[PDB]
């Protein structure tokens, strides 16, 4: 089975020689409003000794027992400080899909290579540690921390229209109507900027015997080249605490589930940030679909929401600040269509249409049968 | 006989299927493989949209037939 | 890339102009095109002047454009903020397609709504019920907002 390989590689890992903590532990206060202020204030300046000592994080004016549970805290705040689209540190892929990747604009910052050092301090202290930040990068970015090559497919994790894109461009013939060569028009704050993936590859117009290279090259620039200097800072940072020779016995599956743990969607927040149409909160329908929700496990539940918002990933902030085609669109309930059809999905519009069933079996039955076909995690 | 569908993904699917054979029964046939509903399926060959009720020789089908196969889903 | 296609279509646009629909860029800013469009004859629209707002984004032509509607319309594809929910925008995009094909596309969606993406689902289901109704309904909006 999956989980017992990943069960038996995780107890290797945690066995090895050189990841053992020691005895000694090394107190670290933050206060809760400045969490990343004064983790950056500690963390980046501690040495590699220090922080293979035992963690132990006392919150500020917070007095309390179960240290794990505050450490947990703490790092789930500084997971989603750190890793916050706003910090101009990290951003999404797309506004539709909610994947994090390193900023390309972060370069403007005088010194970045300091704040990627302590980024990556911070993810070698959480799996080191045994403790679980809440992101969820893509999967180029774990194939980049394990070394592993980077190719066309790969681009379908991050952008699907891109890679469609791209895959049309590698299949069908390319001809001289479209405006296509070596060169990136990159806008960073107003300004425009060209840069050539080959010298003097402005005026290098893609032919038939080159859109292999051109690619190539683009496919390298996309995933690596326009991130080099700051992955590079962040990688010293993790390898700082960890060895490459400990992180290359995982996959970019098992990496992620190391780093986050087990993925699951929260229900609480779920129907605490939707809002319906033509339904009321009272309704019968809707109760039985939250208790439904309640009581199902979390691949279904993905699947559901794959089915319904076209994605299985979630922002960085819950429900609360969902995207859709066009700009922010919460979930949405409709009650739209005739009992026997099975409930449908808008997509582009975050929106699911659940008809007026009259039983509780039959909306599970009927909703189980509409998200078979759809593959979550 | 042996036939060849393209998708809009560029994904080569080959069927085994006969020129008697209808419509109908390829589009249930690219359903059990892949799931795709018979009626969102939209087959080309020839320049002529493939419609049920009709079976492949109506359409002079023959071997390795390439064909166009389109599915709408999504939103 | 994303200047030589813009520039390229732009130039295309004012050789042969379809005589019906108009694009042009707003000031001095080659990611930000405004478009007229003709209703229809042959539709309740008839007679009405829409106008479209086009946004390039940077990967062009590796994304398509997004646009947006300004006039209010009723149609059982476009919502009240604008959006069109158009299949060539989103799942059939190709770096080929030029902004002379969407804007072909739109204008003969105005002509044939598509009721298989019903992004206001009270105004598909009037269309698919009562045509009469539904084309009554539109024409008073042309009126009141189109002119």
């Amino acid at each position: 089975s999956h989980m017992d390989e990943y069960q038996r590689k995780i107890a290797y890992m945690y066995d090895r020689p050189e990841m053992a903590v020691n005895d000694a532990q090394l107190q670290l206060k933050v206060s809760r409003a400045t969490t990343f202020e004064d983790a950056y204030d500690i963390i980046s300046k501690l040495s590699v000794s220090d922080m293979k000592k035992k963690l132990l994080i006392r919150f500020r004016n917070e007095d309390g027992l179960d240290y794990g549970g505050v450490s947990r805290e703490f790092f789930y705040i500084l997971s989603h400080a750190i890793f916050n689209p706003g910090y101009s540190l990290f951003e999404y892929a797309t506004d539709d899909n909610y994947g994090l990747q390193i900023s390309p604009l972060s370069s403007v910052n005088p010194d970045f290579r300091s704040y990627f050092r302590f980024v990556g301090r911070v993810m070698g202290l959480a799996i080191y540690h045994r403790r679980y930040l809440d992101v969820q990068f893509v999967l180029p970015f774990y194939k980049r921390i394990l070394q592993k090559p980077l190719c066309l497919e790969d681009v379908k994790d991050v952008d699907e229209v891109y890679y469609e894109s791209l895959k049309w461009i590698k299949n069908n013939d390319v001809d001289e109507s479209l405006c296509l060569n070596f060169s990136v028009e990159e806008n960073r704050f107003g300004e425009s900027v060209t840069v050539d993936l080959i010298p003097n590859g402005r005026n290098i117009a893609v032919n038939n015997q080159n859109k292999m290279n051109y690619l190539k090259a683009l496919t390298e620039h996309k995933l690596v080249t326009s991130t080099e200097e700051q992955f590079n800072a962040l990688k010293g940072g993790l390898n700082e605490l960890i060895p490459d020779s400990v992180l290359q016995i995982f996959n970019e599956n098992e990496l992620d589930t190391l780093l986050n743990g087990k993925r699951d969607i929260d229900v609480q927040d779920w129907k605490r940030f939707t809002d319906y149409r033509s339904y009321t909160e009272t309704d019968d329908i809707v109760i039985w679909f939250w208790e439904l929700l309640s009581e199902w496990s979390p691949e279904k539940k993905a699947k559901l929401l794959q089915f319904a918002t076209g994605t299985s990933r979630l922002p960085l902030s819950g429900f609360k600040d969902m995207h859709g085609s066009d700009g922010p669109r919460k979930f949405t309930i409709e009650k739209v269509g005739h009992i026997s059809q099975l409930p449908k999905a808008h997509t582009c519009f975050n929106r699911l249409d659940i008809p007026p069933y009259n039983s509780k079996e039959e909306l599970e039955q009927k909703l189980t049968i509409a998200i078979q076909e759809t593959a979550g995690f | 006989m042996q036939i060849f569908v393209k998708t809009l993904t560029g994904k080569t699917i080959t069927l085994e299927v006969e020129s008697s054979d209808t419509i109908d029964n390829v589009k249930s046939k690219i359903q059990d493989k892949e799931g795709i509903p018979p009626d969102q399926q939209r087959l080309i060959f020839a320049g002529k949209q493939l419609e049920d009720g009709r079976t492949l020789s109506d359409y002079n089908i023959q071997k390795e037939s390439t064909l166009h196969l389109v599915l709408r889903l999504r939103g | 890339m994303a200047l030589k296609r813009i520039n390229r279509e732009l130039a295309d646009l004012g050789k042969d102009p379809p005589s019906s629909s108009s694009a042009g860029p707003v000031g001095d800013d080659l990611f930000h095109w405004q478009a007229t469009i003709m209703g229809p004859a042959d539709s309740p629209y008839a007679g009405g002047v829409f106008f479209l707002s086009i946004h390039f984004p940077t990967d062009y032509p590796f994304k398509p454009p997004k646009v947006n509607f300004t006039t209010r319309i009723y149609h059982p594809n476009i919502n009240s903020n604008g959006s069109i929910c158009l299949d060539i925008l989103r799942d059939q995009w190709s770096p080929a397609l030029t902004i002379s094909k969407v804007l072909l596309s739109i204008s003969s969606l105005l002509t044939d709504p598509n009721p298989d993406d019903p992004l206001v689902p009270e105004i598909a289901h009037v269309y698919k019920t009562d045509r009469s109704r539904y084309e009554l309904s539109a024409r008073e909006w042309t009126r009141k907002y189109a002119i």
